[PDB]
């Protein structure tokens, strides 16, 4: 019963700071190396450092010797790393593992790990605009039909269609950073060209960090 | 400084099947390399640790083995359990590095993509923006490539893509690539198409509109 | 952690030999930088230090005691005991067994020997009485 | 009378060469406790150690302290020379959050704390020889773990082991795993060693856990100075001699100030 | 040979107030002080070590301080679970307690 | 070893005004305790040297007035107020800082 | 008052040793240490070492180490400097210095230098 508990995500403007937590329980924590690894989407893991909590002693990764500094409450059972100087390059998930001898020191236990976005973009709410089927031709197997939801910050946007009543055959594509700032994301649904008619479908999107609601009727053409 | 190059980076097997992870080590490592799985929703595992001692309460279909620059891990007929993303990490000199890591993803029969293409609503014109968008829907290998073609031209560096991982309902794929142009220069321009090329497509598909239509 | 529980009788008569034993949970008594000592406190003197014991065998008493005091340990039981000689009323006291140490850290300019006693027992009330 | 029985209250600067460890010991100068980076390349006749100087870097004790004392201040220098030691398979200039060198963890200046090196901890075998023409003294110590685990975690080797031999002499130290009291949040504790080498001698280090190495040796001397203890506040005065007392004159025949004196003064009379 | 007081024996305070407790060795023992809290039907706790060095657990409102001769333990804020006997020691000689009392 | 350097083979101070000597040294002489260890002394011909200046700006027991010396880091200077006939010599800078005793080559001055 | 009367002048073959002395008188022989200094024309003032007549404790200035060795006899407040090898080299006037303070003292009264010619003429 070893266990790694992280602190929540973080959203933070370029040059800020942030102290990542990681809080230990089930074992001595004093004893054992904490880890630190850095993952971002394209480049896989990567190691920062870690830390001795019961001496303090830590070692850093030549590569973020000074971009990061890590910390032990001993009293809490705690340890904590600091992001300094953060920016775009950062943004990433961090996660704490633990390590020691008896699994000659790979680390055996992980943190849930903490996401953090550095990011200088203001929050906004989407905009909602309609991917209306049979573009070019009238009708023809299954049709397609979605709504592109487009420049919202930040991450992250929930969609649905019909509020849950056409949750088959929907695919929710990943949200993708523009070059603005601003993540653009889409929903598309497949359904029977016959549908299209005699059935209007709506598409729901929630930014709950805007507190925007917005739902969005598609028609075909 | 090890950098450590692990292959195959995409990996398609299916459940019984036995499958080999190749680590290498731009130096000698002896036989310290631990190999992790991560997957969504959990934190990452600890396989296997030392080159070949599996970690407890690993099953044991879980084999490493190697020694100085290359390694392996291999796993033994596979559970449906077992698709996920696995790290080697040398722990012999001191910046651990991990490899890029291999995704394991459930093989299936190869799957054409249902292209759409889907003009810029005028609401989103108003704005000032046009975005077209060209969908593949339900298809297989992950190796789908499209290019953006508006009238003759080729366009390319102002479109973006994104594909979402493997339905579970049917193993299948689907992508999605955006591009995005200014109202003024997507007036320029007649007709917008994309051309999708992807391994169970006899001849690549296009599918294309004529601007108001 | 360590825990530490001494047992032995409440209750001795005047000029006899109180005996206690105290048993260590979670640690072994043959370490070799803990001593364990047994404390007395009573009301109207405070703790009062009768002596420590070290696996090696050295021992140390304070001579408020004329040498009545005797610490040893029973190693393949993980208990050290207390025997107090010629017990008189003057002993009634609880009497704590304490694990501790001695060091010698350079902590400021003079040196000195600094001695803790970091683990006690919960105390056992011993009474020393005729009745 | 005979006899001079007070004294100013000040240790006169001159004509003695004299060094004040406003919070500094001779021991944590030598070590290079980071509030004690001050003196360096020092000289001194009679280096003065305040009982208010204090240590604030990582716990420790100096067995024989005594002796090294005394030898150092008989020196009479501090004068430093780093070594190119290869360790080579360990992980060097570990630190402790109990030392703050800057605003993050330190430690002795003086002293490179060996960890290990990703998953291993050679048997370090490393020897520097004296090919030099004056003694030499090295100052490495032995980390005490506050635990098993510990011991594991910083050195891979679950009992460690210091050799540090010359061809006069050895000492064997095997660190005492063990929790102590906390002194600034640390149960861990490190113990200090020195060892002499004549010229033409050699220096052998052998270890495979544990090491408090060496970073360089400090040039002995055969010096005749001294250390004191003493509050005594040092003013812009000469007097011949010192005692902790501070300054007396030392033309009466005999003196009771003091029992301990420095420089040119009359025989100690109860 | 050595000896040492503790003072005040008893003194009053109340939640949350500031509180010394000072205790006087009869010759220079450095910082060789330790200081020993005893709820009243418990064995003392070990507070701090070498008269400043507080230990595991312990609230960072305990403070000690001194050297050489004077040595004292303050609690900058008195909490209700504070109230407790006191004890300095120095090797085997303890104190004679300050009997810290709730006003 | 700290050298000294008492580049001064003709220091022309013509008689009765001030005279200046400068003597510069490889490491500075400054030590912890905040005394700087310069000595000055003072070789008249065919005679013993004497002590002029110890340390620095103060005298010896017979030395006049007219002799002040100052400095800082690793440059000193040696100011006479008045030159007479007596102050002809030659004036050896030494340190001890560091032992063994360095001393410079020495200034001899010269009047016009 | 305080003066340090030293040998005459000396004259002995190369290779051969000689044994230069320092009276002290004015002031408390044992109180004081004692340097010596070598003057050679031209190539300056060189410092040989110092020792404590309270118990003979001397030490020397490297490039002098066993080239010279001085002792003191406290009984007739006299300091002895004894040159050993003697070359070409070592013909120079010495000087026994007075010191004021301990070791790192400096020289407060030198005394009347001797000189020493090395050669058979
Ligand atoms: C260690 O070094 C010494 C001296 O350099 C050498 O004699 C010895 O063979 C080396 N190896 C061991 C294991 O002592
Ligand atoms: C000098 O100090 C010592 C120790 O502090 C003391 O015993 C002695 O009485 C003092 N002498 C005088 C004259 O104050």
């Amino acid at each position: 019963q070893v266990q790694l508990q992280q602190s929540g995500a973080e959203l933070m403007q370029p040059g800020a700071s942030v102290k990542l937590s990681c809080k230990a329980t089930g074992y001595t924590f004093a004893g054992y190396w904490i880890e630190w690894v850095k993952q971002r989407p394209g480049h896989g893991l990567e190691w920062i450092g870690e830390i001795l909590p019961g001496i303090g002693s830590t070692n850093y990764n030549g590569k973020f010797k000074g971009k990061a500094t890590f910390t032990a409450d001993s009293s809490s059972n705690t340890a904590y790393m600091e992001l300094s100087s953060l920016t775009t390059e950062d943004s990433a998930i961090y996660y704490c593992a633990r390590s020691g001898a008896q699994a000659t020191f790979a680390m055996d236990y992980w943190g849930q790990g903490t996401s953090v976005t550095v990011s200088g973009a203001s929050t906004k709410g989407p905009s909602v605009f309609p991917l209306a089927p049979s573009s070019k031709s009238t009708s023809g197997g299954t049709a397609a039909l979605g709504c592109l939801v487009k420049d919202y910050f930040p991450e992250p946007v929930t969609v649905s269609w019909n509020s849950g009543a056409l949750t088959s055959g929907v695919h929710t594509f990943p949200a993708v950073l523009q070059s603005s700032g601003l993540y653009s994301l889409s929903s598309v649904v497949t359904v029977p060209s016959s549908s299209l008619g005699t059935q209007t479908y709506i598409c729901n999107v929630n930014h709950k960090p805007s507190n925007t609601k917005v739902d969005k009727r598609v028609e075909p053409k | 400084d090890v950098q450590m190059t692990q292959s195959p980076s995409y990996l398609a097997a299916s459940p019984g099947e036995t499958i080999t992870i190749n680590c290498r080590a731009s130096k000698s490592i002896s036989k310290f390399l631990a190999w992790y799985q991560e997957k969504p929703g959990k934190t990452n595992k600890l396989l296997i640790y030392s080159g070949s001692t599996l970690q407890s309460g690993i099953p044991s279909r879980f084999s490493g083995s190697g020694s100085g620059t290359d390694f392996t891990l291999t796993i033994s007929s596979l559970e449906p359990e077992d698709f996920a993303m696995y790290y080697c990490q040398q722990h012999n000199e001191y910046p651990y590095t991990f490899g890029a890591g291999t995704k394991l993803e459930l093989k299936r029969t190869v799957a054409a993509p249902s292209v759409f293409i889907f003009p810029p609503s005028d609401e989103q014109l108003k704005s000032g923006t046009a975005s077209v968008v060209c969908l593949l829907n339900n298809f297989y290998p992950r190796e789908a490539k499209v290019q953006w073609k508006v009238d003759n031209a080729l366009q390319s560096g102002n479109s973006q893509e994104s594909v979402t991982e493997q339905d579970s309902k049917d193993s299948t794929y689907s992508l999605s690539s955006t591009l995005t142009l200014s109202k003024a220069d997507y007036e320029k321009h007649k007709v917008y198409a994309c051309e999708v090329t992807h391994q169970g497509l006899s001849s690549p598909v296009t599918k294309s509109f004529n601007r108001g239509e | 952690q360590v825990q530490l529980q001494e047992s032995g009788p409440g209750l001795v008569k005047p000029s006899e030999t109180l005996s206690l034993t105290c048993t260590v949970s979670g640690g072994s008594v043959s370490s070799n930088i803990y001593y364990w000592s047994w404390i007395r406190q009573t009301p109207g003197k405070g703790l009062e230090w009768l002596g420590y014991f070290y696996h090696s065998g050295s021992s140390n008493y304070n001579p408020s005691l004329k040498s009545r005091v005797t610490i040893s340990g029973d190693m393949s039981k993980n208990q050290f005991s207390l025997k107090l000689k010629s017990v008189t009323a003057a002993d009634t006291a609880i009497y704590y067994c304490a694990r501790g140490g001695v060091e010698n850290l350079m902590l400021v300019a003079v040196i000195q020997e600094m001695w803790y006693f970091d683990l006690w027992g919960r105390g056992t009330l011993v009474t020393v009485s005729g009745a | 009378e005979l006899v001079q029985s007070s004294s100013t209250g000040k240790i006169c600067n001159n004509p003695h060469r004299i060094l004040d460890g406003i919070d500094c010991t001779l021991i944590d100068a030598l070590l290079g406790d980071p509030h004690c980076d001050v003196f360096q390349n020092e000289t001194w006749d009679l280096f003065v150690e305040r009982s208010k100087a204090f240590s604030n870097c990582y716990p420790y004790d100096v067995p024989d302290y005594a002796s090294l004392r005394s030898l150092v201040a008989s020196s009479g220098t501090l004068e430093f020379i780093t070594e190119g030691f290869t360790w080579t398979g360990v992980t060097q200039n570990g630190g402790s959050n109990a030392c703050k060198r800057g605003p993050g963890s330190g430690f002795f200046s003086r002293l490179n704390w060996l960890t290990k090196s990703g998953s291993t901890y050679p048997v370090l075998n490393v020897t520097m020889p004296n090919n030099d023409n004056f003694d030499k003294l090295y100052i490495w110590g032995i980390h005490h773990p506050s635990t098993d685990q510990e011991q594991t975690s910083l050195y891979v080797q679950a009992s460690g082991r210091v050799t540090v031999s010359t061809r006069r002499s050895q000492q064997t130290i095997i660190p005492n795993i063990g929790s102590r009291p906390w002194v600034r949040g640390l149960s861990s504790r490190i113990s200090i060693y020195w060892t002499i080498v004549k010229p033409g001698d050699v220096l052998v280090i052998n270890s495979n856990g544990n090491l408090i190495a060496p970073r360089g040796y400090f040039k002995m001397r055969t010096g005749k100075s001294s250390i004191m203890r003493s509050d005594a506040p040092i003013d812009t005065c000469i007097s011949e001699c010192i005692t902790p007392n501070g300054s007396i004159p030392n033309d009466k025949p005999f003196q009771n100030v003091n029992k301990i004196t420095y420089g040119a003064c009359p025989k100690y009379v109860k």
